[PDB]
């Protein structure tokens, strides 16, 4: 069990850790989060009480370093940092643990939600989408745009998701225009899976990371990416059977976790109706179709 | 963006552009079978691709053999249209290629965009105008070459005959759309108007009769009457 200690909490803030969140008052004696499960990526995220604009946060994996948070009064945000001195960090965490100044990651033992939402998400792939090589953790916020959004402006602060474009030469083989546009299997299996992602685990990892950034930061370009990656599979007549079964599980847990009040902005009506009712895979996402019909029948 | 009443004069500027109408590409007769079911029989069709500034018409004849053994023909027809338009563009010298292609039906947008990916600078546009190009098969010489075709063929025409020697392309297009609208609303009456006087003939190299300026004003007035009437005869007014 790992720990993300905090130097202090000088400004009132709602702090998220994965799917959980808690309110911290201005100058309240808060010194971080303990009992964080090892084996998964995690995200620690922030919304200030005075400016609900800019949700922001950090993806990290405690196996990669000892990380802590300190508020910077100049840049005005809670920053993640790494402490290279292991004895010093262990000592600080022990002192805070003894003084009971840390919240416990509040996982219910039966509960596999976080695993299910991050099954294929790897920190090494996150660090290629979010490029800041000097740190072992990755910052994301509500406003960051994607490479594809930039093509249609600061490159260092961009989300380098894999560009998917259904009306592009990459997607359409010369002489197979109608075939490749109406059945995207070529683009999915040869261009994306064999060529770019290498395997379905990396594709699902990027799909899952895009969803999480959409949900936790309201990041619009991430939502676009999540839906594009779904639509590419659903619009392919030929998909490996294990991928369809896994996609159904992935999407089920994403829909299950989504806040009911955010469905209006985070779910694209066209994609979901096409995917569940018109696409080649309309009959292959049983769990996802059932939860969507019972939780968001209005969208459909 | 879309082409509408507001940006109509753009059709007659000096940027090359083509209208594409696919409404006569896939044509069928519907009939009963011996068992009393219904079936279709395809007949030859055509793509109507028109430069509205010059009158040049690229009439690509679609022979029924192109549908043999194919499914979902109405969907295929849109893609076949886009394939043939893309092939036409590639066949033209660079300085003759269009800067814009305006499709008369929005369902042609995605097929044509995908076929024209190699031409990123050619704009593919819809229109809000309700243009009467479906009535092109009511022009006798065009219907004749389509129906006689035994194989795929491209035939080039000037749909304005020699009108541009005396009128502008705005006026020529307006005459063309009036004639076609008339032919679409009441083909028999429209054709009676056009041929009633036997001393006015159609030149061998023309599509329409050799009316004087004065006769065109009369003809055009007769076509407007026809269209308004049918609009009464139809809505009772
Ligand atoms: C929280 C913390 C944990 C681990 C390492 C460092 C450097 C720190 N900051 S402190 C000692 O409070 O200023």
């Amino acid at each position: 069990m790992n720990t993300v200690p905090f130097t202090s909490a000088p400004i009132e803030v709602t702090i998220g850790i994965d799917q959980y969140s808690f309110n911290v008052k201005e100058n309240q004696p808060f010194h971080g989060i303990k009992d964080i499960p090892i084996g998964h990526v995690h995200v620690i995220h922030f919304q200030h009480a005075d400016n609900s604009s800019m949700r922001y946060g950090y993806w990290f994996d405690c196996r990669m370093g000892n990380f802590y948070i300190q508020y910077d009064p100049k840049d005005g945000l809670y920053k993640m940092m790494e402490e290279r001195d292991g004895a010093k960090f262990e000592n600080i965490v022990h002192n805070f643990k003894e003084r009971q100044m840390m919240v416990s990651y509040p996982k219910i033992d039966e509960d596999d939600t976080w695993y299910n939402l991050t099954e294929f998400v790897q920190m090494d792939k996150i660090r290629k989408i979010v490029r800041k090589d000097e740190n072992q953790f990755s910052y994301v916020d509500s406003s960051m745009t994607t490479v594809q959004e930039n093509e249609l402006s600061d490159p260092a602060h961009s989300l380098n998701y894999t560009v998917i474009n259904f009306k592009s030469r990459e997607a359409i083989r010369p002489g197979h225009e109608m075939e490749d546009f109406l059945d995207k299997s070529y683009y999915l299996n040869t261009v994306m899976l064999q060529g770019i992602f290498k395997n379905s685990s990396n594709y699902f990892g990027e799909l899952q990371f895009a969803f999480l950034n959409a949900m936790f930061f309201g990041n619009y370009g991430s939502s676009l990416q999540w839906h594009a990656m779904i639509e590419l599979i659903c619009s392919s007549a030929t998909v490996p059977k294990h991928m369809l079964d896994k996609l159904d599980e992935i999407l089920y847990y994403q829909i299950k976790t989504l806040p009911e009040q955010y469905s209006d902005i985070l779910l694209n009506e066209r994609v979901w109706n096409i995917c569940l009712y018109s696409s080649f895979q309309k009959n292959s996402l049983h769990n996802t179709e059932k939860i969507m019909e019972n939780k968001y029948p209005e969208l459909l | 963006g879309a082409m509408n009443s507001s940006n109509y004069a753009e059709l007659f500027n000096n940027d090359i552009k083509l209208f594409v109408d696919d409404t006569n590409v896939y044509r069928v007769t519907v009939h009963k079978t011996f068992e009393g079911n219904v079936a279709t029989k395809a007949i030859n069709g055509c793509i109507f691709t028109l430069n509205p500034k010059t009158g040049h018409l690229f009439l690509k004849i679609i022979h029924t053999s192109v549908w043999a053994g194919q499914k979902r023909l109405s969907q295929l027809a849109k893609w076949k249209t886009a394939e043939e338009v893309s092939a036409l563009v590639r066949s033209l010298p660079k300085e003759e290629q269009p800067k814009q292609i305006i499709v008369t039906r929005k369902a042609m947008l995605d097929p044509l965009e995908v076929h024209m990916l190699d031409f990123p600078n050619i704009a593919i546009r819809p229109t809000e105008l309700r243009l009467p190009f479906s009535a092109a098969m009511s022009i006798d010489k065009l219907s004749d070459v389509v129906m006689k075709a035994t194989e795929p063929q491209m035939v080039l025409f000037n749909i304005y005959d020699d009108w541009l020697d005396r009128i502008s392309s705005y006026t020529a297009f307006s005459r063309l759309t009036l004639l076609l609208r008339a032919l679409k609303t009441n083909e028999e009456s429209a054709k009676m108007i056009l041929l009633s006087d036997p001393t006015i003939t159609i030149k061998s190299y023309h599509l329409w009769p050799s009316f004087t300026d004065e006769q065109w004003i009369t003809i055009e007035s007769q076509m407007r009457d026809l269209i308004l009437t049918e609009y009464g005869r139809k809505y009772n007014v």
